[PDB]
């Protein structure tokens, strides 16, 4: 009850996905070589025949951005799956018996 | 018409420290209990601030204002390069009623002077105003410290304002307050120097400082406004 | 759908997910302060006297309503050249401190005035910087400023020390010196006088018969913009899926009502991410607040092709408010995960067949 | 060196050496009861 | 990465089948959570009661039993768990 | 990536945050290196003789 | 000019550099994994007979 | 001083032994007292 | 003589053979060079930094 930081895990993997949910919404904000970072001004300012162009750097940026973001996310699901494993095996052993 | 003086008054340049003023909301954004970095031009924390007790001073980049008023004895300022009729030149005035803003190429002489007599009506600043560019008329601006900062970016005179109650005596508050902006003017000019305006009775103490590019953070409260602020480039912790 | 998508003629009993819906917008809505004064055109596309090349005439306009159709339509413009932005786009665009520029040069020259081109006018009289937005319009003016006597009036300069800085105006009238001998203000040899005229007949062919050009420069995103387009402004609708212009800003959602306090000059927030949510607008002066539209995927709950051919719908995340052939359908349940039709509420507790979340779940009887 | 960096470990192999040591004295003198 | 445009919608369907896939993962990810949970705390078939009198022996339990008086059906250990950590 | 180049500094710049989580993943590497070491050796409360 | 030239650089760079930390992620999660068996080993074979 | 570790500024350091609040590196560490 | 680049400059005692005007020692990475106007071999070391 009294003392503090003592559920350190928890907060550390929760600020950690927040973290990175943050990053990934912030990385929408860049030009990434086009002329604009939002997408309804460059379509509404000239011709196709460049927003194509634009476009495609804002594609290729934002792809890049999203499969970093997945490949993070799987990373650490698969070290929250191995944490709880090891959380199974001791409450089946430590719990239900005398180890 | 515009006469010289005869006692070539001198106000000793004392120097002081800034503290923690000289912030402006940099943007037209509204934001809610947020934490928020940005860079621009800034006054830096715990700076050298100069102190005056009409000599002519660099614009530089931007400048800050400050005034312990009483009875609100300055009326404006002048802006230019060599404050001729040569160039071009702005030109603010505040009297009692509503402000002035002029841009012509004024005739500038030594010290310009608006006069009281002891029924105010006197105006002999400067002499010819050959060919003016801009004219505007807004609002008068004015124990009273008074805060102001001018910028000039790509043909934009910017200027901010805040005023203030003190009671303390000389040295300069030990407390936090976000100037508003006032006004922005659309008039390109190349300005280098500026003046000081006073109302001589016809019948000086302020505080200067110049502005430097720099990252800040800044604190917005829940109702939108300015609280605190941590300048990046001042300490290992900051 | 889930054959389609599962990509067999048989299914297995369970949740599968097929794809997503949202909430189309129905109508559209614009704002704009009530300033109505005709912004002036007129007075520097049909004025009677141009200034010459030397001295381009420059004027700032600004706090103008502003019609691009009538220079669009008209087939007087020899060369309608837009640099920065589409023509045909003018018209849904605002700005503020728009600059325009004037004169008339020889039929010839209209090419010299191009970003990043080199020439006699373009580095000694006229300079077009290398980043320049806008554009330019050049047309004739054959008949009304050539005389059978020729007009000597429009001059432009020749000589100079050196290149000229973009933008810039020079009047003076100095003797140059080509030589090696000071002249003192004598016009003799090696000593030129800077300026020269035209000369402008009617009988002068392509290449020499006069040209206007007017020059238009914009700027994008210094201000507040004041210079719109011809716009019209329409009324306020709320709590609906829509699309809005405020002021020039745009976006699709939901707008309702706020207590937001702002302070007396801003006109818009945001939270955080650059995610703007609240806005004022310009006529009422009143504050709002910004909801993006409903949306969410679709799955689908089967018990088995093996078995029957009745199934049930799930929207995940959506209110049971604005569901839309199944709109209606059977008794349609509202859960913590979204929406639920095609099957039957009971208040019995058995054993997990299909799960569906927040612990709750479906199975087979109906 | 073009911008990489080794850093050196908290631990150094003296003190590693002394909790193996002060491991293998607790395991031969007190058997297992000092565990 | 399109915000409903049809154009840019357009020009990312050329780039063949990424995102089927970029979706494939994150379903995947929750159904792992799901049996994860599922799996560490289902470990037994029937739900068990104690008795209304409790008299083991002089051990005090009442910290740990569940406490019906409060609507969340927790003990006071359980709470204080779950209104510490923000 | 950049050499000290000005110019390569603005031009990267406006690639966003890539850097700042790439920096952020070699610490935590390096500090699970030594927790993985403190967590495998110190497991003695007394050092004996 | 030489601007498009440091673009391509900086991409190709950039890239490479991504891969690297990947690959040093996965080598990190392993060796972590090595390190956990290890600890358990030495705690119950060293400790107590097993 | 100057350390394995590299050059530490702001800090004195002591011949005593204590546990270790905040490591620092090749086996030594800082604490607070200054 | 046109090779362009900042660091720290050193005696060197590596042995060039008269023909070779610079060495490097991998990764295309200049270590060594041998001055027009004194023909003598020089180490280069990048600056401190961290
Ligand atoms: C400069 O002056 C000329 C000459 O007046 C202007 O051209 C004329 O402009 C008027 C007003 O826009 C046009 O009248 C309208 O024409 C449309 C289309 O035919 C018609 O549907 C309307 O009912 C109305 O009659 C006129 O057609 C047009 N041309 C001529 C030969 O008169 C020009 O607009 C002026 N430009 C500026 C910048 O002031
Ligand atoms: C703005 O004004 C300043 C001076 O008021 C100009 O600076 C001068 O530039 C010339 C040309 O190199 C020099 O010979 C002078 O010595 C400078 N004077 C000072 C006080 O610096 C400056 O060139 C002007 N800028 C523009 C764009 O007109
Ligand atoms: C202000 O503008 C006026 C415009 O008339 C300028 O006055 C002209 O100056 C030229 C200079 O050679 C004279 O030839 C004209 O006779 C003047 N016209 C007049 C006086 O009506 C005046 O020079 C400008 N101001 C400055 C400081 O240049
Ligand atoms: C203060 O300055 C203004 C500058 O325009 C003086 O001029 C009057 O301003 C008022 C306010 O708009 C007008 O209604 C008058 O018509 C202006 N008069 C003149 C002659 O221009 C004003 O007189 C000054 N007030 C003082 C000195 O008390
Ligand atoms: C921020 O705004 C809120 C909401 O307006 C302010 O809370 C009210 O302030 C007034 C002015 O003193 C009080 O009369 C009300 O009783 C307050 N409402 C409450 C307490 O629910 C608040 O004062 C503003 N300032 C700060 C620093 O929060
Ligand atoms: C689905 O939408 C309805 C309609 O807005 C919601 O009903 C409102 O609920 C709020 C909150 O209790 C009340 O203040 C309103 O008066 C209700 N309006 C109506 C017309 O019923 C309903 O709560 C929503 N469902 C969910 C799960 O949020
Ligand atoms: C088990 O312990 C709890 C608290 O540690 C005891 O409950 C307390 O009982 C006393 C006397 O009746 C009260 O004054 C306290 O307010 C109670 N505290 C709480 C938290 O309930 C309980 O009586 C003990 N049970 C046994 C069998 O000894
Ligand atoms: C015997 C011995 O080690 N004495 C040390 C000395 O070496 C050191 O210089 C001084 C300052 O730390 O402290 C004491
Ligand atoms: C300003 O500079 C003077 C020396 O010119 C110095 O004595 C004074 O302390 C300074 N004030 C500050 C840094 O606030
Ligand atoms: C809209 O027009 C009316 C007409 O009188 C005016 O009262 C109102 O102020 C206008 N709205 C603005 C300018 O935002
Ligand atoms: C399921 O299908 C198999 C063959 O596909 C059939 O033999 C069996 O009877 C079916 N079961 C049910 C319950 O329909
Ligand atoms: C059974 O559930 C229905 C909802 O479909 C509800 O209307 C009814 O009151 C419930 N009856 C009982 C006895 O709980
Ligand atoms: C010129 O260079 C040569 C070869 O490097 C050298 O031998 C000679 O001394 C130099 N002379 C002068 C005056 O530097």
């Amino acid at each position: 009850s009294s003392t503090a930081s003592a559920l350190g895990k928890l907060q550390d993997v929760v600020n950690q996905n927040a973290q990175a949910l943050n990053t990934l919404v912030k990385q929408l904000s860049s030009n990434f070589g086009a002329i604009s970072s939002v997408l309804n001004d460059i379509l509404s300012r000239l011709d196709p025949p460049e927003a194509e162009v634009q476009i495609d750097r804002l594609i290729t940026g934002r792809l890049q951005s999203l499969q970093t973001y997945v490949t993070q996310q799987l990373i650490r699901a698969a070290e929250i799956r191995a944490s709880a494993n090891l959380a199974a095996t001791k409450m089946s052993e430590c719990v239900l018996g005398q180890s | 018409q515009c006469v010289n003086l005869t006692t070539r008054t001198q106000l000793p340049p004392a120097y002081t420290n800034s503290f923690t003023r000289g912030v402006y909301y940099p943007d037209k954004v509204f934001r809610s209990s947020v934490l928020h970095s940005t860079q621009d031009l800034f006054l830096p924390f715990f700076s050298n601030v100069t102190w005056f007790h009409n000599p002519v001073l660099p614009f530089n980049d931007g400048v800050y204002f400050a005034s312990t008023e009483k009875s609100n004895i300055i009326r404006g300022w002048i802006f230019g390069t060599t404050l001729d009729s040569k160039t071009q030149s702005l030109l603010i005035v505040n009297n009692a009623t509503n402000v002035v803003i002029k841009v012509c190429e004024f005739q500038f002489c030594n010290d310009p002077f608006l006069d009281v007599y002891y029924m105010k009506s006197e105006f002999r600043v400067y002499s010819s105003a050959n060919n003016c560019t801009f004219e505007y008329v807004s609002q008068p601006f004015l124990k009273n410290l008074r805060e102001f900062v001018f910028k000039n970016i790509d043909g934009y005179f910017k200027i901010y304002s805040k005023h203030t109650p003190i009671n303390l005596v000389r040295d300069l508050p030990q407390g936090f307050s976000a100037l508003e902006p006032l006004v922005d003017l659309p008039i390109g000019i190349n300005i280098t120097r500026f003046q000081t305006l006073l109302a001589l009775h016809r019948s000086a103490a302020y505080y200067v400082g110049y502005l430097q590019p720099r990252t800040f953070l800044l604190k917005y409260n829940e109702n939108g406004t300015i609280t605190d602020a941590v300048d990046c480039a001042l300490d290992p912790l900051s | 759908e889930t054959k389609c998508t599962l990509k067999s003629f048989t299914v297995e009993k369970g949740i599968y997910q097929t794809s997503n819906f949202r909430v189309q917008p129905t109508e559209s809505i614009v704002r704009f302060p009530n300033i109505t004064n005709l912004c002036p055109f007129g007075e520097v596309f049909n004025a009677t006297r141009f200034a010459s090349v030397y001295a381009w005439n420059r004027k700032r306009i600004s706090n103008c309503v502003a019609d691009y159709s009538v220079l669009y339509n008209s087939a007087s413009f020899s060369t309608f050249k837009c640099y920065g932005v589409s023509p045909t786009k003018l018209n849904d665009l605002c700005f503020t401190n728009v600059y325009a520029d004037s004169f008339v040069i020889r039929g010839d020259e209209v090419r010299q005035i191009a970003p990043g081109q080199t020439g006699k006018i373009a580095d000694y009289n006229y300079k077009l910087p290398d980043d320049f937005t806008g554009c330019v319009i050049a047309w004739n003016s054959n008949n009304l400023d050539s005389k059978v006597g020729g007009n000597y009036n429009y001059r432009y300069r020749l000589f100079r020390k050196s290149n000229l800085k973009p933008f810039e105006r020079d009047i003076s009238t100095e003797i140059y010196q080509a030589g090696s001998t000071p002249c003192n203000g004598v016009q003799g040899f090696n000593c030129y006088f800077p300026l020269q005229s035209y000369g402008f007949q009617p009988t002068n062919g392509v290449g020499y018969q006069p040209y206007r050009v007017v020059v238009l420069s914009f700027e994008l995103l210094h201000a507040p913009a004041t210079v719109c387009g011809p716009k019209k402004s329409t009324n306020l609708v709320k709590n609906k899926c829509v699309n809005f212009n405020f002021n020039g800003l745009t976006g699709t959602g939901v707008l309702t009502e706020s207590n937001k306090k702002f302070l007396p000059f801003q006109q818009f927030g945001r939270d955080i991410a650059d995610t703007t949510d609240a806005v004022r607008d310009p006529q009422t002066l009143e504050i709002l607040d910004i909801t993006p539209c409903s949306f969410g995927g679709v799955s689908v709950i089967t018990p088995g092709t093996n078995t029957s051919n009745q199934v049930a719908v799930l929207y995940q995340g959506v209110n049971c408010t604005e569901v839309p052939v199944y709109s209606t359908g059977s008794n349609v349940f509202q859960t913590r995960a979204g929406c639920l039709i095609g099957a039957e509420h009971v208040n019995n507790s058995y054993e997990c067949d299909i799960p569906i979340g927040a612990g709750i779940c479906a199975s087979y009887q109906s | 060196f073009n911008g990489l960096t080794v850093l050196p470990p908290l631990l150094t192999d003296e003190m590693i050496a002394q909790y193996t040591s002060a491991l293998l004295a607790g395991t031969i003198t007190s058997g297992w009861t000092f565990g | 990465i399109c915000g409903d445009s049809t154009e840019c919608s357009n020009l990312l369907l050329q780039y063949g089948s990424f995102c089927t896939q970029l979706n494939r993962a994150l379903t995947g990810i929750a159904v792992e959570q799901d049996k994860n949970t599922q799996e560490v705390f289902a470990q037994v078939k029937q739900i068990y009661k104690t008795p209304p009198i409790k008299d083991f022996g002089g051990f005090n339990f009442s910290q740990i039993l569940p406490d019906p008086s409060k609507p969340s059906k927790r003990s006071f250990i359980e709470d204080l768990l779950f209104n510490k950590v923000t």
